[PDB]
């Protein structure tokens, strides 16, 4: 049927870049907190 | 055998321990800090950080 | 079989590292003082 | 198997000759208290 | 006060900051004084010169 | 194929080790 | 700062705030409720209640 | 010498930038789901 | 100006070094590298190993199916014994790995680094101006790898009887090792599970008394932790505080009055305890067992009364009958 | 990364980080030129090597 | 800027940034030479395309033999 | 089983919509 | 209104703790992987 | 053998919480940044 692995490729494809991206956020947002 | 062979394992076992504890505060009362740190000159305090 | 040798070839570096390290130790060792101390240990070095 | 024996005994010897001289090289002098 | 002296020569007090202040206590300084001992202010640009001049010729 | 999944959780660990000993926060004293 | 286990602490003295992390725990449980529902009846076959019941 | 690097330079990342970055990776997870699976 | 070998010594010795090196590490630092080696890529990947010498091997390595839990390297073959197996005493790599050779290097290695950490600690003890007796400390866990995987095969006559590199035979070794020894009965290992309850005890004891007493120097809202500086003159708790409590929490001298006092019994509780059940595997490597108190309840008549002991020396009988498969070809294990 | 500021890469007449691109081009094209030679006379001819995958 | 004995070695490789020849210098020959790697790519690539036959030379998995 | 996998990919894209409506950030003047 | 809360707070994480986390999460994973899988 | 979707949960549950991590620690030294 649905090859398995691909739940793999599909979950850490979409949680990877989203965790960089979360964590840049956060990261520039704190920054700019502390400037104040 | 068992009995002498026990006794003297455990005895040179124990003799061990005891020359690692008198080499080291042999060495450590030849040198002079057996009684504890200097808080005049602690010797630690006088290097560098190390990271 | 002394010290595990089977083989005479073995011999040549078990002898032979140990007198260059103590080339080094002796190069060493001549630097020194070398007269006898009263204390627990020599502070000369 | 000889030429992984005997690169095995001229690494234990070499080691073991550092270790045999360093210690014979003054080490009780080695501490903060000396001078 | 002797303990602090010899370990200020000895190059503790610099190169981490905010080494054992919490994020509140390292912000209450660096903002009403309290520089890192062992430190001065300098710009970057005379910081960069600076560097060029020592590794002149 | 989970000696691969094993052998990743295990040099993550070893890698997490090795920057906890040469890349920690350098202890300093404060001016307190 | 705050550390990682006191993050929760500032709804503390905040009583619009403590009501408003109330409330998203209860959808997050409600909603786990709802989806936990559907994957079950997803999964479920209603065919034999005697020999493969819903227990089984 | 090991100490302040003069090229360190701070990173942003606005909220617009965020929002743009997660509508793009769950776009292209729902887009390439379907070809991963088959 | 100085000789080269001066300077080596000099940096050797140094305190300068991010990992201090001295004299014993140079002992230390290869051995326990090669047996971490050997130790990795044996765990990863090697071939099953005949344990028992019956040509019936055991695999270990995760490529041949092993989870973590599982996985270990397996002791060297029964038909070497305690007879010295480097590679290089093997017809081929591949016999080597079969007689479970790794094994006996990484065991070997492994002691002559942890004898080497001892001497480092100690070395670094010195190079630092400090007591130097946190090495005796380190002696016990030291005494007790050793017994389980030197001194235990010494007195059995076979590395195959050492405790594998691994969970799973570790739980293996003990379970044998009951069976065979009845250690749970043998007081020297009784008092190496006070020294462990013990050491949780009063570790758990003096963190809560110290935590309990740290004297306010943080605000509300941030750690506790912080209130300590590193390199601070005054003490950051009130040991008064601390040991007034515990004198009210069970009688007014149960508890140490004198800080230095209570940290030697601090160090000396866990470190005796350790010695004491490693001395215990190494009077049991020799058969010196525990306590035998089979059938020592009997009636009027003389019909044997079961007890505790007895329904352990049923469990006993029952690792024992199943241990060692097809090994045993007589009725008795001598 | 840690030993960044090495005097080598800093320019004598000025001062400021800098690299001499051509001369570093010409020493990287000596190399690869020396790496290219050694490889195809002596891997790909036996001459000291295994030589490379040759089929009918 | 801290001095090292392989940063004193290899110092005098990397010491003339911005040292230029005046004028054109060797651009000329620069371009015949770019010229000539010109036709020995076209000749190879006539020859890979089979628009180019020599002899001798035959494009093909058989001449393998 | 891919099913929930697809549900849940839709339910973050129009999460990540939402939160870019109602809680984005709120455009205001400078005093350039 | 809608602006300042007062109860704000900073969140800290020191480098220790970073590694106490990493070394405990990892260890966790490396202990029930071998469960989960079977 | 050894069952699937075992994987999800081994690579997940080791992810999240280290990404948790790593986004607070970088949060907090992109503050103590802006704090100098
Ligand atoms: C090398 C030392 C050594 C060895 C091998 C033996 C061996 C033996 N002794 Mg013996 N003994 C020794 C020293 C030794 N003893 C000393 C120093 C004394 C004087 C106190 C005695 C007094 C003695 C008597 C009176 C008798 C024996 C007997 C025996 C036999 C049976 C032992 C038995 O069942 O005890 C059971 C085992 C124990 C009691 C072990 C408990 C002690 C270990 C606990 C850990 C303490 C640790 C060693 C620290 C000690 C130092 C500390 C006290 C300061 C056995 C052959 C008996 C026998 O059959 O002889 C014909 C007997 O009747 N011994
Ligand atoms: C600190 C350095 C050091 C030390 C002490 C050892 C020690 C040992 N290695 Mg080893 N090894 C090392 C570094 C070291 N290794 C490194 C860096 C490598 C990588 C190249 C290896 C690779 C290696 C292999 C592949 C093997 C060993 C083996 C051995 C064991 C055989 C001893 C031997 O050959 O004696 C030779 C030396 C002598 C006979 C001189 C002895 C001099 C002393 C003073 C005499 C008194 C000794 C007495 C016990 C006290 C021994 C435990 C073998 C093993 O584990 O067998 C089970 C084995 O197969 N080693
Ligand atoms: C870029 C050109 C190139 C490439 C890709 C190869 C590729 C190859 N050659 Mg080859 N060769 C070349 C140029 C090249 N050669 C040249 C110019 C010569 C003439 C000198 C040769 C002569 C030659 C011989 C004689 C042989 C080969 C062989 C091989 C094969 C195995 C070697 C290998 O994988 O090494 C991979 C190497 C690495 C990945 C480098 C890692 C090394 C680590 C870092 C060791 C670290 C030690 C180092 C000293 C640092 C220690 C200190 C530190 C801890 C501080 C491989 C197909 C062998 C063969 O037939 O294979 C079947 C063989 O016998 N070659
Ligand atoms: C590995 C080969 C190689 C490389 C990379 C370089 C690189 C360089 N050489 Mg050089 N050189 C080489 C070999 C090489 N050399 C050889 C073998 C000789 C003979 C000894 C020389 C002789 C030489 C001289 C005399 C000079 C250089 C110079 C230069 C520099 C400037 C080049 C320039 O202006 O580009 C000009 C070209 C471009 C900027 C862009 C070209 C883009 C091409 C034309 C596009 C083509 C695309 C098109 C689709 C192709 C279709 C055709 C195809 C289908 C057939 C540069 C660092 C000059 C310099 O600075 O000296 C230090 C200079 O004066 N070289
Ligand atoms: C004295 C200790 C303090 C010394 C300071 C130096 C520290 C050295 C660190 C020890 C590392 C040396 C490892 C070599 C040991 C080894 O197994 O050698 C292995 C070799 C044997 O080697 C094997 O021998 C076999 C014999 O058929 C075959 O030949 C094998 O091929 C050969 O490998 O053994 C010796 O060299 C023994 C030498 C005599 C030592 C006896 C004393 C040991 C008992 C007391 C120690 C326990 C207390
Ligand atoms: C799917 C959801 C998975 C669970 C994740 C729960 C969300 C985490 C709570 C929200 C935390 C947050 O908003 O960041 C709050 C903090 C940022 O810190 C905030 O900074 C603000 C600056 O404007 C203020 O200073 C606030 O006081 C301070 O809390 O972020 C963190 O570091 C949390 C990281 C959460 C990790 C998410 C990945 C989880 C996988
Ligand atoms: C969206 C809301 C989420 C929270 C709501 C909570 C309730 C909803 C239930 C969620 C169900 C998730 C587990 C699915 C069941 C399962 O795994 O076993 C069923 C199968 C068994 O294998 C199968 O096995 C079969 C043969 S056998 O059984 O192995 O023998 C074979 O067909 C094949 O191998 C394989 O298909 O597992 C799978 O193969 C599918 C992989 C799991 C599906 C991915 C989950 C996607 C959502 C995760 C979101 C991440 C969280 C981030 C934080 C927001
Ligand atoms: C059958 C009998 C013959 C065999 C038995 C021999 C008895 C052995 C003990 C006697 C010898 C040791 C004397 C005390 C040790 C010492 O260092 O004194 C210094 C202090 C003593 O009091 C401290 O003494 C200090 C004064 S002074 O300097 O020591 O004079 C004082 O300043 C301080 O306040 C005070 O706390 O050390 C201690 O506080 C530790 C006291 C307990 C240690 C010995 C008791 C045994 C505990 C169990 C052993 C571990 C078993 C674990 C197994 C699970
Ligand atoms: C959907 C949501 C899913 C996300 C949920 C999960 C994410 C949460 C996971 C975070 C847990 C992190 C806890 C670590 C965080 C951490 O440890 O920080 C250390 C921290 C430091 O304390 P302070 O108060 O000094 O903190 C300073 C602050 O800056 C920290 O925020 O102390 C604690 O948090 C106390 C807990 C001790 C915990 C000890 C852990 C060590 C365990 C053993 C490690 C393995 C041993 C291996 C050998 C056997
Ligand atoms: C053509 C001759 C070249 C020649 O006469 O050079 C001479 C010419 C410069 O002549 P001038 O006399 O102006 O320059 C003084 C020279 O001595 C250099 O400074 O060089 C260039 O113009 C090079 C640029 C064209 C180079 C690209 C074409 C080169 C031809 C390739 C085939
Ligand atoms: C792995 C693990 C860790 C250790 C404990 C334990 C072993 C038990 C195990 C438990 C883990 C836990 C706590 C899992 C939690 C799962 C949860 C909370 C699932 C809940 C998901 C919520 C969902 C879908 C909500 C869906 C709601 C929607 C679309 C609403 C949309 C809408 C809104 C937003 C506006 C109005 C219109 C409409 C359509 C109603
Ligand atoms: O392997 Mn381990 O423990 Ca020396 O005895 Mn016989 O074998 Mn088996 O039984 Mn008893
Ligand atoms: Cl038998």
């Amino acid at each position: 049927n649905v090859s398995v692995a691909a739940y793999l490729a599909v979950l850490l494809g979409t949680f990877i870049p989203v965790v960089f991206l979360l964590t840049l956020y956060i990261q520039s947002e704190s920054r700019k907190a502390a400037e104040t | 055998r068992s009995w002498l062979t026990c006794a003297h394992f455990f005895l040179g076992f124990a003799f061990y321990i005891g020359h690692l504890w008198h080499a080291g505060r042999a060495r450590a009362a030849a040198a002079g800090f057996e009684k504890g740190i200097n808080r005049e000159n602690e010797p630690t305090l006088s290097l560098r950080p190390i990271d | 079989e002394a010290l595990g040798i089977d083989d005479t070839r073995l011999i040549v570096p078990v002898i032979l590292i140990p007198v260059i390290t103590f080339i080094l130790y002796a190069g060493f060792a001549s630097e020194q003082d070398n007269e006898d101390f009263f204390d627990t240990y020599d502070q000369r070095r | 198997m000889f030429t992984l024996k005997i690169v095995v005994y001229t690494t234990v010897t070499f080691f073991v000759s550092l270790f045999t001289f360093g210690f014979l090289s003054n080490d009780a002098s080695r501490n903060p208290n000396r001078k | 006060r002797r303990r602090v002296a010899q370990a200020e020569a000895a190059g503790w007090f610099t190169g981490n900051p905010s080494f054992g202040k919490s994020l509140i206590e390292y912000s209450e300084e660096t903002k009403k004084g309290m520089r890192e001992p062992g430190t001065v202010s300098i710009s970057a640009k005379e910081l960069a010169a600076l560097r060029a001049e020592a590794a002149k010729k | 194929m989970e000696t691969l999944v094993y052998v990743f959780l295990l040099a993550g660990t070893l890698g997490v080790i090795f920057f906890a000993v040469f890349f920690r926060d350098p202890p300093r004293i404060a001016k307190k | 700062g705050l550390p990682w286990y006191r993050v929760h602490t500032v709804v503390l003295n905040d009583p619009g705030r403590l009501i408003a992390v109330h409330l998203m725990h209860t959808a997050l449980v409600a909603g786990w409720a709802g989806s936990m529902a559907l994957y079950e009846l997803a999964v479920f076959d209603p065919s034999d209640p005697v020999l493969n019941p819903m227990w089984r | 010498m090991s100490g302040p690097n003069p090229n360190k330079q701070p990173v942003e990342l606005n909220r617009t930038s965020l929002f743009w970055g997660l509508l793009l990776i769950f776009v292209l997870a729902v887009l390439f789901s379907s070809y991963f699976f088959n | 100006s100085a000789s080269a070998w001066e300077r080596f010594c000099s940096w050797i010795t140094s305190t300068d070094n991010r990992l201090y090196i001295g004299w014993f590490g140079v002992l230390m630092i290869p051995t326990l590298l090669t047996a971490t080696t050997v130790y990795i890529i044996a765990f990863v990947a090697a071939p099953p190993v005949d344990i028992d010498g019956i040509r019936e091997p055991v695999a270990g390595s995760l490529l041949y199916g092993n989870n973590i839990i599982t996985g270990a390297v397996i002791p060297s073959s029964a038909s070497i014994g305690i007879h010295f197996y480097p590679i290089w005493e093997a017809a081929s790599l591949d016999e080597w790995l079969y007689n479970g050779g790794p094994y006996q290097l990484i065991v070997d290695h492994f002691l002559l680094g942890v004898c080497g950490w001892i001497g480092r600690e100690w070395e670094f003890s010195y190079r630092l101006g400090m007591r130097p007796w946190i090495s005796v400390a380190f002696t016990a866990p030291v005494a007790a790898a050793s017994a389980v995987f030197l001194v235990y095969p010494i007195g059995q006559g076979s590395f195959s009887d050492g405790m594998p590199l691994g969970i799973s035979g570790t739980f293996n070794f003990m379970l044998v090792f009951q069976a065979e020894h009845n250690i749970l009965m043998h007081p020297f290992h009784q008092l190496g599970v006070a020294g462990v309850f013990g050491g949780s005890l009063f570790s758990a004891m003096h963190g809560s008394l110290v935590t309990s007493s740290l004297i306010r120097e943080t605000t509300e809202n941030e750690s506790a932790n912080y209130g300590y500086k590193f390199g601070q003159e005054e003490e950051t708790y009130n040991i008064v505080a601390a040991h007034g409590y515990f004198g009210r929490l069970i009688f007014q001298y149960a508890s140490f009055n004198n800080s230095r006092a209570l940290h030697f019994f601090l160090g000396l509780w866990p470190v005796v305890g350790i010695w004491f059940t490693a001395l215990g595997v190494m009077t049991m490597a020799f058969n010196l067992n525990g306590f035998n108190f089979n059938q020592s309840v009997v009636d009027s008549q003389g019909r044997v009364i079961n007890t505790w002991a007895d329904i352990l020396n049923r469990a006993n009988l029952g690792m024992e009958v199943m241990h060692e498969r097809n090994a045993h070809n007589f009725p008795l294990d001598l | 990364w840690v030993y960044w500021d090495l005097e080598l890469f800093r320019d004598p007449r000025t001062g400021n980080p800098a690299l001499d691109l051509p001369k570093i081009f010409g020493i990287h094209l000596l190399l690869s030129g020396v790496l290219c030679f050694g490889f195809g006379a002596f891997h790909v001819t036996g001459a000291w090597g295994p030589g490379i995958w040759v089929s009918d | 800027a801290l001095r090292t004995r392989l940063g004193e070695l290899l110092r005098p490789l990397n010491s003339e940034y911005g040292k230029v020849a005046p004028g054109w210098g060797t651009t000329p020959i620069m371009g015949f030479v770019m010229l000539l790697f010109f036709l020995f790519l076209l000749i190879i690539l006539q020859i890979y395309n089979s628009s180019l036959i020599i002899e001798n030379v035959d494009v093909d998995w058989a001449s393998l033999g």
